[PDB]
RNA sequence: CUCUUAUCUUUAAUCAGUGAAAUUGACCUUUCAGUGAAGAGGCUGAAAUAUAAUAAUAAGACGAGAAGACCCUAUGGAGCUUA
RNA sequence: UGGUGAUAGCUGGUUACCCAAAAAUGAAUUUAAGUUCAAUUUUAAACUUGCUAAAAAAACAAAAUCAAAAAGUAAGUUUAGAUUAUAGCCAAAAGAGGGAGCUCUUCUGGAACGGAAAAAACCUUUAAUAGUGAAUAAUUAACAACAUUAACCAUUGUAGGCCUAAAAGCAGCCACCAAUAAAGAAAGCGUUCAAGCUCAACAUAAAAUCAAAAUUCCAUAAUUUA
RNA sequence: AUUAAACCUUGUACCUUUUGCAUAAUGAACUAACUAGAAAACUUCUAACUAAAAGAAUUACAGCUAGAAACCCCGAAACCAAAC
């Protein structure tokens, strides 16, 4: 109950989403030295850099596609000025 | 049997998201021409991997070490 | 299937709610009134303008017929019963030499139009039945009673 | 189904807040639904988007055949532009990264409430 | 038989002695309506319900049953006989 | 008694665990409970494109067949060896017999531990693990009809001509006019025939596009705090 | 589950067989013992030796030798011989 209203807000409609109770360690050293980062933080910290990583490998492949298009409209453009004789 | 109004309303949601998908696809950023080749070079270079990954099968070797740590079973004490 | 049965009623049509009923709507304006009827404004108009005293007898269920020997019997009296549709005789003073006539003209009574002040003829007249609710005789087209009349038919 | 449906009206892009020019780049698409009782061809098409799993986040670009394919599963798929307010992450931040449900991508995560 | 009744013997019931057979998945073994294949003690929904016993009757569930009964077929088999 | 553990394509039974892959097309058969051939699957080897998709062009008539480049993606072709499977069920489409419904042929989907009452075949559902967490999907319930028609009266010609005894508005039969304020040469009634009952006449009322069979009823109830 | 044996909640006996279904149908009073897959011609695999191999009879232009690897039970109506 109350993902809809967790979206108007901007968070994540199930609060095991996003969010700092899941994010954020669960405990620490009484000493005060500070935990180990979970495993599953660990898990999850890879699978967003890795989609991170395919984000701009997606958008450098897709810049190169937009440059390539014009450069070869630019072979056509020099194509049709010439001349011999 | 008489449609309940749940069934109603959830009906007209899916509806109304698809739509959203329509608009959302409505906008090709890239025209047909720049599409083209685009991806080539990622799909030679991952097919290529395919087929040594495919053609590697062989039989496995074997080690004298497994013939003679047999032997280590008969370990006593001194 | 369930599924199905829900677009059966999805297609149905939302209609938008008028602000206010026709009936309890604020009094809007109305097709202009026409005269149809025409016709007998003339013929009233020309016997009233003609004759200058009406006398006046609710008719007790008088025949049709009677009335054709009754206007022949006036005709030896030198006096016609032209009477005419009543619905169309209250319009008559909208559109004749006098407004102010319509209280006498209440209700469908025989008319006795008379342009000749021959007062024995038209009391024979009266005299043929008194039994019927007789009004009066508008004397020179004023309004008169039935003892009015008697007082100004002289 | 006519073309005109695909075709968007002025109404049609301030109601999705979609900018007929300069169209986004990136579709976001995440399955709800099961392929079961389904034809082949709609499973087949499923299994090679990757949308195996449900609710599973994927990056494809808004381009005709990624485009084609994503309207043949359209009933069964979710499409999020994505946004980039702090642009492109860097290296060094792609540890940092991080995708709002709200489409958009931070590249920095500071660990405060928006609030 | 109308029109049944009475008595006696056997059986019956009680005490004591001796003591089988068919049968048997387990059963803490209910009623109504539904559902189902003609079909429900065991499912669905209602209802009823101290525990344990004791004594009686055979109408129905178009009761359960067999290789019972009758007629006919086969470009079915097989066996037998030939002129 | 022996041959004899006769034979039986038939009936019944046929004893530990775990991992992987996995049944239901075409052709012939005393064949449809089986077997052979193609096809599949499968093992080994050779080495490279394959599947979805696919513009335009034809082909047909005036979304599949064909398949440039892509794109999404990882299997595919050939050679050698080798079997097993080759019988569904129900739902839902398209046809053909037909006229109900059925009888078939073709395409599509299914096998909850959730839901539709119990519910192999319908709907929501990617596998299965511990936890006294969380967000969601399908989900047997649903909220009488009217926008010309309500009061009053009914005279005279001609009982009009027609075989009708007679039929006069009103048995048949006619054409189809007048006076009148208003009378239909008659609209339903009555009819020995007519007298006669009203409707229309005139006057005078007042209005304005469909809904929500025989044992014993069978949850109980319930119209308004966002 | 529970403080609590019973109450509350959940759950349509088993094998076989029918359709991958039984509210069908078969079989079962229970206990103990007994009660049903058996063969190497060729192949793969493990090794010996190699234009050779095998302790005679075999095969061979990489073959040849050795080893390991396999295919149930009970039950008819009958038929025949010899005695009684
Ligand atoms: S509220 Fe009824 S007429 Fe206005």
């Amino acid at each position: 109950a109350g993902g809809q209203w967790r979206l108007q807000q901007g968070l994540a409609a199930n609060p095991s989403g996003y969010g700092p109770l899941t994010e954020l360690p669960d405990w620490s050293f009484a000493d005060g030295r500070p935990a180990p980062p979970m495993k599953g933080q660990l898990r999850r910290k890879a699978q967003r850099e890795k989609l991170a990583r395919r984000v701009v490998l997606l958008t450098q492949e897709m810049d190169a596609g937009i440059q390539a298009w014009k450069l070869r409209q630019q072979k056509l453009q020099e194509e049709r000025k010439k001349e011999h004789d | 049997r008489t449609v309940s109004f749940q069934a109603k309303e959830s009906m007209i949601r899916r509806l109304e998201v698809e739509a959203e998908n329509h608009y959302w696809l409505s906008m090709p950023y890239m025209t047909a021409e720049q599409e083209c080749g685009h991806a080539a070079e990622r799909r030679a270079q991952a097919f290529e991997a395919i087929k040594a990954a495919a053609t590697s099968k062989f039989p496995k070797h074997r080690y004298i070490a497994d013939q003679l740590d047999h032997l280590n079973i008969s370990k006593k004490w001194s | 299937h369930f599924q199905r049965q829900k677009l059966m009623a999805i297609t149905e049509y939302i209609p938008p709610k008028p602000a206010i009923n026709p009936r309890c709507l604020p009094p809007p304006p109305k097709p202009p009134k026409e005269e149809s009827v025409r016709l007998l404004r003339q013929d009233i108009v020309a016997v009233f303008r003609d004759n200058r005293m009406i006398a006046v007898c609710q008719n007790v269920a008088l025949s049709a017929e009677d009335k054709l020997l009754l206007r022949h019997q006036l005709r030896k009296h030198k006096i016609f019963i032209k009477v005419f549709p009543s619905q169309v005789l209250k319009p008559f003073l909208e559109n004749s030499k006098y407004r102010n006539l319509l209280p006498l003209f209440v209700g469908h009574n025989l008319l006795l139009v008379s342009e000749e002040p021959k007062v024995k003829e038209m009391v024979r007249v009266l005299k043929s039945v008194p039994f019927l609710p007789l009004l009066g005789g508008c004397v020179d087209d004023t309004i008169l009673s039935r003892q009015g009349l008697v007082d100004y038919a002289k | 189904i006519p073309d005109k449906v695909f075709q968007p009206k002025p109404e049609d892009h301030e109601k999705y807040g979609g900018d007929p020019q300069n169209p986004h780049k990136l579709h976001i698409v995440t399955r709800i639904r099961s392929t079961k009782r389904r034809p082949y061809w709609e499973k087949d098409t499923i299994k090679m988007l990757g949308l195996q799993k449900a609710h599973s986040p994927q990056i494809h670009k808004n381009i005709p055949s990624v485009n084609a394919k994503l309207k043949v599963v359209k009933h069964l798929i979710r499409i999020q532009p994505l946004k980039l307010p702090q642009g492109l992450p860097t290296e060094e931040t792609m540890s940092s990264t991080c995708l709002k449900s709200t489409g958009e991508l931070v590249v920095q995560w500071h660990l405060k409430p928006v609030e």
